[PDB]
C-alpha cells in the first residue's frame, strides 16, 4: 500500500534522471509492477513511452507481456537484476497458472528457459511463498495446484473481458443449481398432489 | 477352498483375488433388483392366476 | 394486522384460560396458534439434546378455541419418554423466566410442557402417559405437543400435533386423531395401552410481516449455504450404523413378520397383528431420504461450485 | 456519537429464527405498550466460525429510558437469563438488537452495558421503522488501542448469515411460503454460495462501476476478479469429478437399494391385504 503513494511522489518529483531511479524502484516493488491509474500523472505520461520508452515497454511486459519475451528480447527492454528478472519469470508463470489449474513444469520450463527441477521448483516454491500462489506443486502431473492467486497487478486495461465474465460464472452456478432447484420443484408439486389428494381422502372420511 | 485367488495357468502362477466391496455390491444389487422385478412380474401372475380361477382340471 | 395475533391480550389470553371449556367439552380446543418459540427450541434442543430426553414449561396463551403455544423447546436433560412425570421438573425454569417476564411486559403467564426426545420424538410415553393422562387431569388445557427431531430431520416437514389427550372418563369422538407413532420397545406396549385416548389441535402458526421478511432475508444469504451441504461428508460412517441398524431396521418387520401360530389372528397378544413392516417402512423411507440429502447436496454443489461458468 | 470501530469476540452459539422473529416481537411487545415504534433491546447471541460472525438470536429485553438513553436493566438481565440459563444454557449473550435509525449515543450505551457481562460483546441494529432493503442487522465489535495518548475501546460491523438447522430451515422455508425443502441443500458450503452470491451479484454491479461508475477504471477489478473469474467455474477438474460419479453411484445404488425394499415392502402390504381378503390357507 505504502508504494503506490511511495511512487506518486516520485513521479511527480522525478522524472527521466530521477526516474531511472524511480523505475529502480518500480522494477523492485511487488505488486507495482504495473501502472495502471498510477500512470495516470502525466509526469510518469511523460516518463514511460520515454527515451526508456523501453521502460514503459516492460511496464507493459509486466501488464500484458511475459518474460520469455525477455527471453525473445533480451535487449529490447531494459536491463534488469536476477531478481527482477526472475520476477517477470514468476509473472509469466503466474499468469500461466491464471490460464491453467496445473500449469506443466515443462510449460515454464521452455517459457522461462529455464534447465531443470532444482531452480524450477525453488523459484516455484519462492512464487508460491509470496502466498501469491496457493496448493502445492503437482508431483504426479508435473504441475502446480493452486487455490487461489494473490493480485500483483493492473495488468493493462482488462475491463472487457474481466467484467464480461463475472457473469458467466454466475451461470454455471445458476444453469446446475436451477436445474435441482426445478427438479425439486417439480418434486414439491408430487408433494402437493400427493398431500391434496390425501385432503381430499379426509374430505371423504367425514 | 479358500481360494480368492487367480491363476494364468499360461503364466503357472496364483493371483489372489481382491475381495471385491465396491462392484460386488454392485453385482449383488442389480441381481437381487433383476430377481426381484422377475418375482414382481411372476407374483403379479400369480395373483392372476390365481383371480383368474384356473386350474387344470384332471378329465 | 398481522401483528393483531402477537398481541398479547393477557386480558383475553388469561380470560380463555380461566375459561374452562374444555371441563364442558374436552374437545374444544380444536386449534394451537404457536408462535415459532416451540421451532425454536424445541427443534434445535431435541438435535442439540442428542438423544437425551427433555421437558419442562412451555410459554403460550389459549384464544377463541384455540391453545396457544407461544413457546416450547428442550432440556439439557434425559429421562423423558420414562419419566414418572418429567415435565414438572423443568417448570422452574419459568418459576422465574415468565415472572420478570413481566418485567418487560411479558405478562404471559405459563401455558405448557416444553420437551424433546432427541432422535426420537416429541411426546409422553408409557410412564409419560401416566405423566400426561395424569396431568390432564391435573392441568387441562394440557397438550401432547409432538414433533419428532430426527422425523423433522430426515423428513423436511415439521409433523406438529396439540394433542390433548383423552382425560379419563372422556373417550375419543369423531375427532381422535391419536398420532399412531413406531414406538420403541419400552413404550410401544403402552402406546398400545393408549394410543387411542387423545386428539389433535389444529396447530397454526402466528407471525408479523418483519417475520417474513427475515426468513426471505435468511435464504437470500443462506443459499449459499445451500449450495455446501454439504449433506454426504456429515454422515460418513452414520449410514453403516443406519444400515446396519435399517436392515436389522427391516429386522423389525422380520422382528413382527417371523410365525408358525396358526389360528385366526394374533390370537395371543397383539402383533399383533402381521407386524414391525410399517417401522422398518418409516425407517426405509427416512434413510433412503438421507441419502438423497447426501446426494444432492454434494451433487449440487458440484452442480455450482464444480462448475457453473467463468 | 461517541463509537470505535474496532475488531472480533468470543460469538459461536446455537440458532433457531423465532427469536430473530422476537426481535420482531420486542418490537411489537415495546411497541404496543408505549404506542410507538420503541427502540428495544434484545439478547444477540451468535456463530462465530473462524473470523465469520453470524448474529442469529436474540429475544425481547428490557430497556428502560435514563432521561434520553435505551437502558439494560442489567442486573434484570441477569434475573432473565437465570430465568432462563437453567435450560436455555446452550445460547449466551452475545449483545442486543434495537429499533431505530443508525447507531446512536443510545445504542452506543446499551452496547457498552452489554460490554459488561462479557468484554467483547456484539451489537446488532434493526428497525421494521427504518427505511432499508436490506436484512436489518448491524453487528458491532471491539479492539483495545492508543489513539492521541487515549486508551480506548473500538466498535466496529462485521456481517453474517443465520442458521443451518435442518427442521429450523424447513420452518424457514414453510414460513417464507407457508403453502427451502429442498432448493440450497449446499447448506455448509453455501453459507459461502448464497454469502458470495449476493457478493458477486454487487460484484457484477461493481465491475461496471468500475468500469463507468463511482468508480473509475480499477485494477482491483481488474487483477482480483480477473484471477477470481477466469479461475471458474473453479473446481471443475475431472479423477476428481471421477470420484464424484462414484460418490453418486454408491449413494444412488444404496438409497435405491433401500426404494427396492419398500417397494417389495408395498409388495408384502397388498400381499397380507390378499391374505385377510384373499388368501384361504
Ligand atoms: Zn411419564
Amino acid at each position: 500500500s505504502n508504494l503506490l503513494e511511495q511512487f506518486i511522489l516520485l513521479a511527480k518529483g522525478t522524472s527521466g534522471s530521477a526516474l531511472t531511479a524511480l523505475i529502480s524502484q518500480v522494477l523492485e516493488a511487488p505488486g507495482v509492477y504495473v501502472f495502471g491509474e498510477l500512470l495516470e500523472l502525466a509526469n510518469v505520461q511523460e516518463l514511460a513511452e520515454g527515451a526508456n520508452a523501453a521502460y514503459l515497454q516492460l511496464l507493459n511486459l509486466f501488464a500484458y507481456g511475459t518474460y520469455p519475451d525477455y527471453i525473445a528480447n533480451k535487449e529490447s527492454l531494459p536491463e534488469l537484476s536476477t531478481a527482477q528478472q526472475n520476477k517477470l519469470k514468476h509473472l509469466t508463470i503466474v499468469s500461466l497458472a491464471s490460464r491453467m489449474k496445473c500449469i506443466p513444469y515443462s510449460v515454464l520450463l521452455k517459457d522461462l528457459e529455464m534447465r531443470n527441477l532444482r531452480e524450477l521448483e525453488d523459484l516455484i516454491i519462492e512464487a508460491v511463498y509470496t502466498d501469491i500462489i496457493q496448493g502445492k506443486l503437482d508431483q504426479r502431473n508435473q504441475l502446480l495446484e493452486v487455490d487461489f492467486c494473490i493480485g500483483r497487478d493492473i495488468r493493462k486495461k482488462d475491463i472487457n473481458n474481466i467484467v464480461k465474465t463475472l457473469h458467466e460464472w454466475c451461470d454455471g452456478c445458476e444453469a446446475v443449481l436451477l436445474g435441482i432447484e426445478q427438479q425439486v420443484l417439480r418434486a414439491n408439486q408430487y408433494k402437493e398432489n400427493h398431500n391434496r389428494t390425501q385432503q381430499q381422502v379426509e374430505a371423504e372420511v367425514t | 477352498g479358500l481360494i480368492s485367488a487367480r491363476v494364468d495357468s499360461h503364466s503357472k502362477i496364483l493371483y489372489a483375488r481382491d475381495v471385491d466391496q465396491r462392484s460386488t455390491t454392485f453385482e449383488k444389487s442389480l441381481l437381487m433388483g433383476k430377481e426381484f422385478q422377475r418375482r414382481a412380474k411372476a407374483m403379479m401372475l400369480r395373483a392372476a392366476v390365481l383371480r383368474n380361477q384356473i386350474h387344470v382340471k384332471s378329465p | 394486522s398481522i401483528d393483531e395475533i402477537y398481541k398479547y391480550d393477557k386480558k383475553q389470553q388469561q380470560e380463555i384460560l380461566a375459561a374452562k371449556p374444555w371441563t364442558k367439552d374436552h374437545h374444544y380446543f380444536k386449534y394451537c396458534k404457536i408462535s415459532a418459540l416451540a421451532l425454536l427450541k424445541m427443534v434445535m434442543h431435541a438435535r442439540s439434546g442428542g438423544n437425551l430426553e427433555v421437558m419442562g414449561l412451555m410459554l403460550g396463551k389459549v384464544d377463541g378455541e384455540t391453545m396457544i403455544i407461544m413457546d416450547s423447546f428442550a432440556l439439557p436433560v434425559e429421562g423423558t419418554e420414562t419419566r414418572v412425570n418429567a415435565q414438572a421438573a423443568a417448570y422452574e425454569y419459568m418459576a422465574a423466566y415468565i415472572e420478570n417476564a413481566k418485567q418487560v411486559g411479558r405478562l404471559e403467564n405459563a401455558i405448557g410442557w416444553y420437551h424433546s426426545h432427541p432422535g426420537y420424538g416429541c411426546w409422553l410415553s408409557g410412564i409419560d402417559v401416566s405423566t400426561q393422562m395424569l396431568n390432564q387431569q391435573f392441568q387441562e388445557p394440557f397438550v401432547a405437543v409432538v414433533i419428532d427431531p430426527t422425523r423433522t430431520i430426515s423428513a423436511g416437514k415439521v409433523n406438529l400435533g396439540a394433542f390433548r389427550t383423552y382425560p379419563k372418563g372422556y373417550k375419543p369422538p369423531d375427532e381422535g386423531p391419536s398420532e399412531y407413532q413406531t414406538i420403541p420397545l419400552n413404550k410401544i406396549e403402552d402406546f398400545g395401552v393408549h394410543c387411542k385416548q387423545y386428539y389433535a389441535l389444529e396447530v397454526s402458526y402466528f407471525k408479523s410481516s418483519l417475520d417474513r421478511k427475515l426468513l426471505e432475508l435468511l435464504w437470500n444469504k443462506y443459499w449459499v449455504n445451500t449450495l455446501s451441504s454439504s449433506s454426504l461428508l456429515t454422515n460418513a460412517d452414520y449410514t453403516t450404523g443406519q444400515v446396519f441398524d435399517l436392515s436389522e431396521k427391516l429386522e423389525q418387520s422380520e422382528a413382527q413378520l417371523g410365525r408358525g401360530s396358526f389360528m385366526l389372528g394374533l390370537e395371543t397378544h397383539d402383533r399383533k397383528s402381521e407386524d414391525k413392516l410399517a417401522k422398518a417402512t418409516r425407517d426405509s423411507c427416512k434413510t433412503t431420504i438421507e441419502a438423497i440429502h447426501g446426494l444432492m447436496s454434494q451433487v449440487i454443489k458440484d452442480k455450482l461450485f464444480n462448475q457453473i461458468n467463468i | 456519537s461517541v463509537m470505535a470501530c474496532g475488531v472480533t469476540g468470543s460469538v459461536s452459539v446455537a440458532l433457531h429464527p423465532l427469536v430473530i422473529l422476537n426481535i420482531s416481537d420486542h418490537w411489537i411487545r415495546m411497541r404496543s405498550q408505549e404506542g410507538r415504534p420503541v427502540q428495544v433491546i434484545g439478547a444477540l447471541i451468535g456463530k462465530q466460525e473462524g473470523r465469520n460472525i453470524e448474529v442469529m438470536n436474540s429475544f425481547e429485553l428490557l430497556s428502560h429510558t435514563v432521561e434520553e438513553k435505551i437502558i439494560i436493566d442489567k442486573e434484570y438481565y441477569y434475573t432473565k437469563e437465570e430465568q432462563f440459563k437453567q435450560v436455555f444454557k446452550e445460547l449466551e449473550f452475545l449483545g442486543w438488537y434495537t429499533t431505530g435509525g443508525p447507531p446512536d449515543p443510545s445504542d452506543i450505551h446499551v452496547h457498552k452495558q452489554v460490554c459488561e457481562i462479557i468484554e467483547s460483546p456484539l451489537f446488532l441494529k434493526l428497525n421494521p421503522m427504518t427505511k432499508h432493503t436490506d436484512l436489518p442487522v448491524s453487528v458491532f465489535e471491539s479492539v483495545i488501542d492508543i489513539i492521541n495518548g487515549e486508551a480506548t475501546m473500538l466498535f466496529a460491523e462485521l456481517t453474517y448469515t443465520l442458521a443451518t438447522e435442518e427442521a429450523e430451515r424447513i420452518g424457514v422455508d414453510h414460513v417464507a411460503r407457508m403453502t427451502s425443502t429442498v432448493a440450497e441443500h449446499l447448506i455448509a458450503q453455501h453459507s459461502a454460495i448464497k454469502m458470495l452470491h449476493s457478493r458477486v451479484k454487487l460484484i457484477l454491479e461493481y465491475v461496471k462501476a468500475s468500469e463507468a461508475g463511482e468508480v473509475p477504471f480499477n485494477h482491483e477489478i481488474l487483477r482480483e476478479a480477473y484471477a477470481l473469474c477466469h479461475c471458474l467455474p473453479v473446481l471443475s477438474t475431472d479423477k476428481f469429478k471421477t470420484d464424484f460419479y462414484d460418490q453418486c453411484n454408491d449413494v444412488g445404488l444404496m438409497a435405491y437399494l433401500g426404494t427396492i425394499t419398500k417397494t417389495c415392502n408395498t409388495m408384502n402390504q397388498f400381499v397380507n391385504k390378499f391374505n385377510v381378503l384373499y388368501d384361504r390357507q
